[PDB]
């Protein structure tokens, strides 16, 4: 799939900009479901408030055609619905339309066919009736990851766009219940808590990077996913989160050798949620937020502009493998 | 050769990448292990 190196990129650009929002609190986020919602969401768009989306993804646009952007987005879809049999893996988007509002037919064709996108139509006037349609749809998406997204919705809301993604993964080789103990685990230098700490002694992927000052682990899920988990050594940190790149992962990835290796993990469920926002912004997505939006692809009724692009995700990590949800929730109003 | 023991009792970062694509699914950091 060819829109992956773009991708792995806007994960550490988005990722360094969240961590210089805040830099001591937990980060979770799906790269992959933010780019599905905006790179759909271009397909409304035109000229600068287009350009700037795809670009803010990190494409060259006089690189790659548009046409291959969102046919790479329609198979990374279509192989996400599909995994090995060993894995759970799902992903999903709906389009929650105002009832009544005319639109470019050519939108509705493509969202369907490039992003599978479920049309919906619903009176946003009913503000209750909406929120639970909306929020019923994403919580039978997450399998009950997410619940109640959404708290406060606009009357005057044209569209709700709703991109979910569900994992469930195994350990190949899983941690043994019995042997998981609490441990210290240091939040900081002067902040110690408990938690859970799982424990084996395996054939681990597992190296020191010098380029990194880090430990890298990766740890294999059974069908085809796999996480790589960084420790970073005593002050390195900053310099870990800096210095990652496509290239540098991709080399871990690509290597087969074992060790034997003592494993800590600490069992743990963390939760993010973000305003994209400003994040975006520093990106350069900023005039689909503005005054000057072009959203002329998807009504030429009236002038729109994206009021709102919220991002939720939940991870849990477990002796068993681990299981994870995001969902975006990108809303226009008229402007 | 002694085992080497890797703790991840301090904040770490990691990410979740599908196999066939390479893709992205997730990325984060854990500071505090919220249960």
């Amino acid at each position: 799939n060819k829109i992956t190196p773009n991708l792995a990129e806007f994960a550490f650009s988005l990722y360094r900009q969240l961590a210089h929002q805040s830099n001591s609190t937990n980060i979770f986020f799906s790269p992959v479901s933010i780019a599905t919602a905006f790179a759909m969401l271009s397909l409304g768009t035109k000229a600068d408030t287009h350009d700037e989306i795809l670009e803010g993804l990190n494409f060259n646009l006089t690189e790659i055609p548009e046409a291959q952007i969102h046919e790479g987005f329609q198979e990374l879809l279509r192989t996400l619905n599909q995994p090995d049999s060993q894995l759970q893996l799902t992903t999903g988007n709906g389009l929650f339309l105002s009832e009544g509002l005319k639109l470019v037919d050519k939108f509705l064709e493509d969202v369907k066919k490039l992003y599978h996108s479920e049309a919906f139509t619903v009176n946003f006037g009913d503000t209750e009736e909406a929120k639970k349609q909306i929020n019923d749809y994403v919580e039978k998406g997450t399998q009950g990851k997410i619940v109640d997204l959404v708290k406060e919705l606009d009357r005057d809301t044209v569209f709700a766009l709703v991109n979910y993604i569900f994992f469930k993964g195994k350990w190949e080789r899983p941690f043994e219940v019995k042997d998981t103990e609490e441990e210290d685990f240091h939040v900081d230098q002067v902040t110690t808590v408990k938690v859970p700490m799982m424990k084996r002694l395996g054939m681990f992927n597992i190296q020191h990077a010098k380029k990194l000052s880090s430990w890298v682990l990766l740890m294999k899920y059974l069908g085809n996913a796999t996480a790589i988990f960084f420790l970073p050594d005593e002050g390195k940190l900053q310099h870990l989160e800096n210095e990652l790149t496509h290239d540098i992962i991709t080399k871990f990835l690509e290597n087969e050798d074992r060790r034997s290796a003592s494993l800590h993990l600490p069992k743990l469920s963390i939760t993010g949620t973000y305003d994209l926002k400003s994040v975006l912004g520093q990106l350069g997505i900023t005039k689909v937020f503005s005054n000057g939006a072009d959203l002329s692809g998807v009504t030429e009724e009236a002038p729109l502009k994206l009021s709102k692009a919220v991002h939720k995700a939940v991870l849990t990590i477990d002796e068993k493998g681990t299981e994870a949800a995001p969902d975006d929730d990108d809303e226009a109003i008229p402007r | 050769s002694i085992p080497p023991e890797v703790k991840f009792n301090k904040p770490f970062v990691f990410l979740m990448i599908e196999q066939n694509t390479k893709s992205p699914l997730f990325m984060g950091k854990v500071v505090n292990p919220t249960q």
